């Protein structure tokens, strides 16, 4: 058992980076379905706020504006709730503070091969008042937001009106639709180098384990699984003697 | 529960249900895009793999083998985890069961 037991030793610092890696990619994985449900909302959105433009039915639009405001209310919603071991992801926690630095918090992950070099992560506000038309600076005006669209003011106004007329709320959805794509594809970005990570990680492995690095394939697995197995039942005791080394406590933590 | 009344063998197949359990409950995890849910469960299946390679008495030929699957099931489930990969889970599910059918049968025959 001692041979197995600093084995343990050897690749200890391997498996925790492993682990952490793992959790890191989750964590993203969580926060990109969570946008991808907000971008399928802003869709919706948007099939309303054209539906609302070439509508001349009053009732109609503010049938039209209720679901609109459901939807917004639906992307608040996710933007709230979306959490990771109890962190908040899209609720400008860590957003980026250019203006504020004492303010902004950041993600830490750890990249590169032997998952040591540390980088910072940023993810905006995902909400209904913090996506839309943006000015200079990272903030949004007043009817500038998603949470500001109000498709019924296309009753009074000419299509062309500024802010609310129906062609600048519709720019309201389009920039807030592409601001979610970006936040997504920024955090692919960071997935794909923990993924790199990982298999580096798993290299290091296969060559501190010469010999137990010995299965490549499907077709190797497959085949030894059956080996394996069928040397398990012709050999019980030697089985009972190879793996049979377990104590009870360590089994009911892992069994958790 | 009553673990102390367990024989050392048995304690084993304990593993193995609870590492086949727990890939399971991550691949219905990958079906309900429940990513927290699904990593918690693929790291408590590699906890366990570990925890059976590490065990190994490597004096024993049959370790060797053993030792060589555990480690391809291992690099498997972490591939399956960052990739969403189900037909992965179902993969190493085989294996898994091939061991814990094994092990039950030698065991009993012992």
């Amino acid at each position: 058992l001692a041979i197995s037991e600093k084995m343990r030793g050897q690749i200890r610092g391997l498996e925790m980076a492993s682990k952490n890696s793992q959790d890191g990619i989750s964590l993203i994985q969580t926060a990109e379905g969570a946008l991808t449900e907000t971008h399928a909302i802003l869709q919706r959105v948007r099939e309303l706020v054209v539906q609302a433009g070439n509508t001349g039915t009053a009732t109609d639009l503010q049938s039209i504006q209720d679901e609109i405001s459901a939807l917004t209310d639906e992307i608040d919603g996710i933007s709230n709730r979306t959490e990771f071991n109890g962190k908040k992801l899209l609720d400008g926690t860590y957003k980026v503070d250019t203006a504020t630095p004492a303010n902004q918090k950041n993600l830490v992950f750890q990249i590169g091969a032997n998952a040591t070099q540390q980088i910072s992560v940023n993810i905006e506000d995902m909400g209904a008042d913090a996506l839309g038309i943006k000015e200079a600076d990272g903030s949004i005006a007043a009817l500038h937001s998603v949470n500001d669209l109000d498709v019924t003011k296309f009753a009074d106004n000419a299509a062309d009106t500024a802010d609310i007329g129906f062609d600048a709320q519709l720019k309201v959805v389009d920039e807030a639709i592409n601001q979610v794509s970006s936040q997504r594809a920024k955090l692919g970005a960071v997935q794909n180098r923990l993924e790199h990570t990982i298999n580096n990680l798993s290299a290091s492995g296969e060559n501190l384990t010469a010999a137990e690095s010995r299965i490549r394939d499907v077709d190797m697995a497959k085949e030894m699984s059956e080996f394996t197995k069928n040397n398990i039942l012709s050999q019980a005791s030697q089985a009972m003697l190879a793996q049979a080394n377990q104590q009870p406590q360590n089994v009911l933590q892992l069994l958790r | 529960n009553s673990v102390n009344t367990a024989t050392p063998g048995e304690l084993t197949l304990m593993l193995y249900n609870g590492c086949l359990k727990f890939i399971r409950l991550a691949a219905q995890a990958i079906e309900n895009d429940d990513m927290e849910r699904k990593n918690e469960n693929l790291i408590k299946a590699q906890n366990i793999i570990q925890e059976l390679n590490f065990t190994l008495n490597r004096n024993i030929e049959l370790s060797a083998s053993m030792g060589a699957m555990y480690d391809y099931m291992y690099r498997r489930l972490v591939q399956a985890n960052i990739k969403n990969d189900t037909g992965m889970l179902a993969e190493v599910e085989g294996y898994v069961t091939d061991f814990r059918d094994a092990w039950k049968q030698a065991i009993q025959s012992e």
